[PDB]
């Protein structure tokens, strides 16, 4: 079958790469084609797949696997047209970008937003998208990458629709900052705080010393992961290093 | 309808940033 | 203790045997945690091994099923083991896994997560 190639290239590619993430991905893009009857995905996993094998880069298996994914879940049976008009954006936006974190950045925030159901998310991520699709100014483009990112890692959580409500104006003021030339530190707090309004959390953060200290305490385990996900992914989209350090629910963060 | 407008939308433009991608 | 030992290495052969292995769910990432806790839940079980043990040797477990590498430098009746090499995926579930383990042995521990590397201060 189309699936059985599929199937022997991804394990295939396993045995080959020595990065964990090439692992991952190769195969969760095999189990998503396992769903997909239609052809001409199951014709853009195993291109992609048979490709990746053969270049050796690694990163660029990354952003092969990234499109086999992304094409994937698009192709998942039923599939809402808003949809697979985002991920119309992501794969137009990483083709019209060289810059390897914008070509991740715009695939991975496609696939996490594919992933929930919820309207109000889909709406979030696809007008951001097409936002980055006009600027030319990558730290633009990189941030409205991160918070939509971030916002599909709220919604996959499944917080309430309330919640999400609240954090699509948090979105809305983070592309606005970048929009009037925020500083990359101070985006990435914006960021940091669509995670705790989105979670029904409080936070209190800190600022003395050229360096802003945001403590959050009441986030559970399962919140924890949510925001060192999306807290993480904006650290390294944005380029600034960040340190989240945990104790007893109380997560502190450093950026600089 | 325009479902599968955009269906070969996405169909066509994965495989062009596939190729991108490879050389 | 020479019982909880034993049981260290049975789960550390599961980990390499499974992460060595190919083919079954790549995403048994969670297995990695599970071997984590099933190893600190026998450490509890016998209420004389040191808890600074239990959780070295889980985290030590834990980083043989992901494939990365492990230091451990003793200052006082603390010790910091840094894990390096990790991916997003991998920073959530090695702290996660900690955070399980030193939560079902009673004792503290405070973690330090920073790009690809994630610093772990074990105390007493």
């Amino acid at each position: 079958s189309m699936k059985e190639e599929i199937k022997r290239l991804a394990e295939e590619l396993k045995e080959k790469t020595k990065n964990e993430e090439i692992k991952r991905l190769a195969e969760e893009a095999a189990e998503l084609a396992e769903r997909s009857d239609d052809p001409e995905v199951l014709e853009v996993v195993l291109k992609a797949l048979w490709e990746a094998l053969k270049s050796k880069n690694e990163e660029k298996i990354e952003l092969l696997l990234l499109v086999a994914v992304l094409v994937a879940e698009a192709g998942s049976v039923d599939a809402v047209e808003e949809k697979l008009e985002i991920a119309l954006l992501a794969l137009k936006l990483a083709e019209e970008s060289k810059d390897p974190r914008i070509i991740r950045g715009a695939l991975r925030a496609a696939i996490a937003a594919l992933r929930s159901d919820d309207p109000l998310a889909l709406k979030t991520v696809k007008e951001a998208l097409e936002r980055a699709r006009a600027s030319k100014d990558e730290r633009l483009i990189r941030a409205i990458l991160a918070a939509a990112y971030a916002f599909a890692l709220l919604a996959v959580a499944g917080a309430s629709a309330e919640r999400l409500k609240e954090a699509e104006a948090i979105v809305w003021y983070l592309i606005a900052a970048a929009e009037k030339g925020a500083s990359p530190q101070e985006l990435v707090l914006l960021v940091i705080e669509m995670m705790v309004k989105g979670m029904g959390v409080t936070m209190e953060t800190h600022r003395s010393g050229n360096e802003v200290k945001v403590v959050i305490k009441g986030l559970h385990e399962s919140q924890q992961e949510v925001l060192l996900e999306a807290v993480l992914f904006a650290a390294e989209l944005m380029g600034v290093r960040v340190r989240i350090r945990f104790k007893g629910d109380t997560v502190t963060i450093v950026v600089r | 309808e325009r479902k599968k407008e955009l269906a070969k939308e996405v169909i066509e433009t994965a495989k062009k940033l596939i190729e991108k991608l490879a050389k | 203790e020479e019982a909880v030992r034993r049981r260290f290495e049975e789960l550390l052969r599961e980990a390499l045997a499974f992460r060595e292995r190919t083919g079954g769910r790549r995403e048994t990432l969670e297995h990695a945690v599970r071997l984590a806790r099933e190893l600190a839940e026998f450490a509890a079980s016998h209420p004389e091994f040191n808890r600074q043990e239990a959780v070295l040797l889980a985290i030590e477990l834990m980083v043989r099923a992901m494939g990365v590498t492990m230091e451990t430098h003793r200052s006082g009746n603390e010790v910091k083991v840094v894990i390096k090499g990790l991916n997003i995926d991998e920073q959530v579930a090695l702290y996660r896994a900690v955070r399980e383990t030193s939560k079902i042995m009673g004792v503290e521990t405070e973690i330090e997560v920073e790009g690809d590397t994630q610093t772990i201060v074990v105390r007493e």
